[PDB]
């Protein structure tokens, strides 16, 4: 099964392919694999259940196979579609601004996520 | 009119006021002052019905207003007492009941044979504090058919006129309702009873239902305000409710009520008079009119 | 009404309107009789004119006269003399209820207000009270029941509490019984349904034999008999 | 003078009721919100218990506790005290971080040297991941919360609607995770320090949902006290009619008796 | 700074425009200061 | 039977319930019934009692119910208004007292020289919704030893008999009560006070010692409860009243206490109804007869 998650939403509940962009790099799942835990960073993700894809932004999170074969996918917050133009040149000039001015760390996440959206 | 125990300088004052309305041509002010003796109190509502009943033995119609019993109340005690005729509950004579009941009973709708005249009649009591378990008080309630509670609290809310709805009944009521209001005023009591449930939920987070309840019962109310001294023609009253009942007054802001009222009646006025004509002679509005009456409305509302 | 009952031999049914008013009437007279008022305000003399008034009303050997009389109780002070003593008389109550009346019942009897002295056992039948002791409860629970059931939902009715719901329902529903005096008033054509009819027709709602019919198919129609003829319009 | 103020009494009586009632039913309104959004969150933290019960993970000692500022939801606050006072029976003294004002006061009765931080508390808003993670990563910072071996966080699980019994859980250190017997059939880096990651991921993916589960609790309490208020208050509405009702008959007989006596002379 | 924190301001990030709902937006907010406590003694509810 | 100020119908069930149950043999009934006139009214209590006294005056062991002295005190008050005597305490006469203390006191177990005499006395008061704070009722109450207030609030959730133990006292009764009904009524009175207590605060009180007690307690409230017009033997109450002290009724569930009564009586009888006629003679227990109680209650439980 594949829990795709939010605290208030849950977008899915083994479904055939998710492919997750996580601190290891791009990791496709696929039926069984070996159960990892993985940290999922800040994402472009896509989920497919049989040929159907499903494109999603996601906030980054946690990822864990587990040797039950649940994919449990935990997340803050993600579609792909509803993050996504003006809403990035906006990100732009806040991005500008906070690389300025905990500070630094937030103007980090600023172009980090700026430039994963511009991905899109 | 019959003034009863009032003073002879408000009595001055309503008379004038009565000329200033040009009313003294129908008007006839039967005056007990405070001045006035307790006999002549006393006799008073009675000496006034046979005024009344020559024009009902005419067979014309006519209407009298008692205004207030509860003084004359407290005349018959003051004969009665030093009359050294038994006392009673309150101190009042034991037949007060006896004489309050006659003259409420002098009061009718005759048959045709008879002339179908009538003296229509309207008796004011004086609530001591609201006290309706005085015995006054509860003594004429059963005599009367119907009775209209004034609210304290609304008139200090500066709804005028101030009447309290739950606690005014009509038993004869929609008998004697003009058939255009009648038709566009079933909903009108349905809302507002809703509002009276609904109206303490307006103390955090509310229903969409009873929101939209609390709406239209404010504009409602809103709607039902009318500056005293100034009445306003049914032929006007109509369309203002049939807007309210159609819930098309929800969207105005109740500062925009006021606004909205004279504004929809000058808007009738010029725009369709062919209505107000209508509902003026037709005196029933028949699925066309109302149809017409509807479309109106919403042009007037848009502005 | 007595010469009816004594030299007639029928039975009758004298209606009196309030009796609140018998009272004020009474209490006047005794004023102005000069006597001193009691208690209240009521006469010296109120529980023997009231005792006079109400054991001429009673059943003889030849007839019985039968009284329904109107309460108009005094601010809904049950304390108050008057209604003490009047409730001191009284065998029965017959509570209407204008809230039911709205519920759509006709007749507008609040069925948990509506209570006699003669609703004992061994009088009614020992089988019509174990009926009416059943309909009673299910309309108590039932009543009781949908205070809470209408704020938490209809998903916490269980079995057993739908049970009682579907019957409850459907009782309410066959109270609604069209009369011949309102057969214009209502529109309806009226139902004088008889006692054992009446007793057949709690019987098998209890029994849930008819509980398999819709609610609104006990809705305005009188006796057991009647809701077979319902039943078929309903489908109809 | 009994009558008015008898009557002024059960106006006063009357008012209380309509409150309570009032309350009572804008409570269910907020209720139903607050269960919604509990089903999300644990379905989310369901989804991290299936890693530490697969991994068959279990860890001073730190003690967190979760109230609303907000009152008159029951007996949430001290049944929430009772318990954290059993749990300080296990260990004498700890740091005591207490989430809300109600456990605030209590608690820092029953031991005053063991509150170490406090929070002002989650507003009228059900708590949100944003405030959770917030309140975590100071949890990090300042009470340096890896240190104590023993953390337990305590909330109330609302059992059943018309039920909460305060609940704990234990929340498992980095180096449990590390040791964890089934961490073997959990791997694929060790050059990120999944514990340490993991750990404070968990720390407020555990510390939101505890959160939501105390604050549905809360509303539901409060529907609850509520709903028994307004019995209560009813009670007194019939003692004190009954006794408006006398008092209302009591003054017409001596009103009565004055004018009689007054009469006989 | 923490990683779920790390998350976090990624989250509020992802919260940056008119393409989305109001919920998010309330997600979005946040009210309690946190009461510094030491010893009974308190050290000032900065804002949190 | 002294019926005062009742229906002439009411006394005429009454007449033939007590026929039915063909107890009238025994029994004397006065009648002075609403109808009847206030005067005769106000002696028929005082007349009543004469008659009993001629009983007692033979030795002869007696009781006397007069229902209801409430209504002797309405006639007296008539009686004393119509003689233009001065209204006392709540419009009741200022001797009212005096009428029901010259009454009351006219009942009496004389003494052993004097005739061993005996008239018990019940004397039922008709109080007006409760509040047994009223002039008439308190005066009463000062008047008798000992009291059976009756809860309506019981009567509706179905007690019959619905016997408030809060305000029933007996002050003087302990003496009357057989040593078999000392023995097992072990303070039971207490005991129903701390059931009393405890569902008090039930509504807290979890402990476990409180609810072995509202578990007792629920359970002893279904015993008391008997259907009306079928009266329970005097040797049966013993073992009924030893087995819910003894808490063996603990062992019954709640909902099955009324099989449990009728089908413990069997049980008792078939199995020995021995203990039950040494009790009927001895009117009190030995150890043994404690013990073969305690032994056969402990069986008929079980099974």
């Amino acid at each position: 099964k594949l829990q795709f998650a939010l605290p208030h939403e849950t977008l899915y509940s083994e479904v055939t392919q998710v492919n997750l962009p996580a601190k290891s790099g791009r990791i496709g799942v696929l039926a069984n694999h070996v159960p990892t835990v993985e940290q999922l960073l800040p994402g472009v993700v896509e989920v497919m259940e049989g040929s159907n894809s499903k494109k999603f932004f996601i906030s980054g999170g946690f990822a864990t196979v587990q040797p039950d074969s649940q994919l449990c996918v935990t997340a803050i917050e993600a579609p792909l579609e509803s993050f996504s133009e003006n809403i990035k040149n906006l990100l732009a000039e806040a991005k500008k601004n906070v690389s300025s001015s905990r500070e630094a760390a937030e103007a980090a996440i600023q172009v980090e996520v700026l430039e994963n959206l511009q991905s899109v | 009119y019959v003034a009863v125990g009032q003073k002879r300088s408000t009595v001055a004052q309503l008379v004038q006021t009565l000329e200033q309305h040009d009313a003294m041509k129908y008007s006839i002010i039967v005056a007990a002052t405070a001045s006035e003796a307790a006999p002549l109190q006393y006799l008073a509502p009675f000496t006034a019905a046979s005024i009344g009943e020559w024009f009902r033995d005419n067979g014309k119609h006519a209407l009298i207003v008692y205004d207030d019993l509860s003084k004359q109340a407290v005349a018959y005690r003051q004969l009665s007492l030093l009359l050294r005729r038994p006392p009673g509950r309150e101190a009042y004579p034991g037949d007060v009941f006896y004489l309050h009941s006659r003259l409420l009973e002098r009061a009718a709708k005759l048959s045709e044979k008879e002339g179908s005249g009538s003296l229509t009649a309207l008796p004011v009591i004086e609530t001591q504090g609201g006290d309706v378990s005085a015995y006054i008080p509860t003594n004429v309630i059963s005599i009367t058919d119907g009775q209209i509670f004034l609210e304290a609290e609304l008139f200090y809310k500066g709804i005028r006129p101030a009447i309290n709805v739950g606690l005014s009944v009509s038993r004869v009521g929609s008998a004697a309702q003009v058939k255009a209001l009648k038709q566009v005023a079933g909903s009108l009591k349905l809302f507002l009873a809703q509002y009276r449930e609904v109206a303490a939920f307006a103390q955090s987070d509310l229903d969409a239902s009873t929101k939209q309840t609390l709406v239209r019962g404010e504009r409602l109310t809103q709607l039902l305000k009318q500056n005293q001294y100034s009445p306003l023609a049914t032929e006007e009253q109509v369309p203002l409710i049939y807007a309210g009942v159609n819930g098309h007054l929800d969207g105005i802001e109740l500062s925009r009520i006021g606004e909205f009222e004279s504004s929809f009646l000058s808007y009738l006025k010029s725009n369709h008079n062919e209505l107000l004509t209508e509902i003026r002679e037709k005196g029933e509005l028949s699925k066309e009119l109302l149809a017409s009456l509807k479309s109106a409305t919403e042009s007037f509302v848009a502005t | 009404a007595e010469y009816f009952r004594d030299e007639e031999g029928q039975d009758v049914l004298l209606f009196i309107d309030n009796i609140f008013r018998f009272t004020q009437a009474g209490s006047e007279v005794s004023a102005l009789l000069g006597r001193i008022p009691s208690a209240v305000g009521y006469q010296p003399t109120l529980a023997t004119d009231m005792g006079l008034l109400q054991e001429r009303i009673t059943t003889t050997k030849k007839g019985s006269v039968t009284s329904v009389q109107a309460v108009y109780v005094p601010a809904d002070d049950l304390t108050d003399p008057a209604p003490a003593t009047t409730f001191a008389h009284l065998d029965a109550t017959t509570v209407l209820s204008r809230g039911i009346s709205e519920l759509g019942i006709y007749p507008a009897v609040d069925p948990l207000d509506s209570k006699s002295r003669l609703l004992d056992a061994a009088v009614v039948g020992q089988e019509h009270y174990d009926v009416a002791s059943k309909v009673q409860e299910t309309l108590q629970t039932y009543k009781s029941l949908q205070d809470i059931i209408a704020i938490l939902g209809m998903d916490e009715l269980s079995e057993q509490d739908k049970l009682t719901v579907e019957r409850a329902r459907k009782i309410q529903r066959f109270l609604s019984q069209p009369f011949a005096v309102a057969e214009v008033f209502t529109g309806i054509p009226g139902k004088l349904v008889r006692l054992k009819d009446t007793v057949a027709s709690f019987k098998a709602v209890l029994e849930g034999k008819y509980d398999n019919i819709p609610e609104h198919a006990f809705y305005m129609v009188g006796g057991i008999e009647d809701v077979v003829a319902k039943a078929e319009k309903l489908a109809a | 003078a009994t009558l008015k103020e008898v009557e002024m009494r059960l106006k006063s009586i009357k008012n209380i009721e309509k409150i309570t009632k009032t309350m009572k039913i804008v409570a269910s309104t907020r209720l139903s919100k607050a269960e919604k959004a509990k089903i999300s969150a644990k379905k989310m933290d369901e989804a991290e218990q299936l890693f530490y019960k697969n991994a068959e993970t279990k860890n001073k000692e730190l003690i967190v506790a979760i109230t609303s500022d907000k009152g008159l939801c029951g007996s949430i606050h001290s049944q929430l005290a009772k318990a954290v006072r059993r749990h300080l029976n296990d260990q004498p003294n700890a740091d005591i971080v207490t989430i809300g004002d109600k456990i605030k006061m209590q608690l820092l009765r029953t031991h005053p040297n063991n509150i170490k931080l406090s929070i002002n508390g989650i507003g009228k808003d059900a708590p949100t991941f944003q405030e959770s993670a917030l309140i975590a990563d100071k949890l990090l910072s300042v009470m340096k919360a890896g240190t104590y071996p023993k953390i337990s966080i305590f909330y109330n699980d609302p059992v059943s609607s018309l039920s909460f019994e305060p609940s704990e859980k234990p929340i498992f250190n980095a180096k449990t995770i590390e040791q964890s017997p089934s961490f073997g059939k959990f791997e694929i880096d060790t050059d990120a320090n999944v514990p340490r990651d993991l750990f404070e991921y968990t720390l407020a993916n555990q510390m939101l949902t505890a959160m939501a589960q105390g604050y549905a609790a809360e509303i539901s309490a409060r529907r609850n006290a509520m709903d028994n208020a307004s019995k209560n208050a009813g009670d007194m509405i019939n003692r004190y009619s009954i006794l408006y009702n006398r008092t209302r008959q009591a003054v017409i007989t001596n009103e009565l008796v004055d004018i009689i006596t007054g009469a006989s002379s | 700074i923490s990683y779920a924190a790390y998350l976090n301001v990624a989250a509020q990030a992802i919260r940056s425009t008119e393409l989305q709902t109001a919920s998010v937006l309330n997600r979005s907010q946040t009210d309690a200061f946190y009461t510094q406590y030491k010893n009974a003694s308190e050290p000032t509810p900065i804002t949190k």
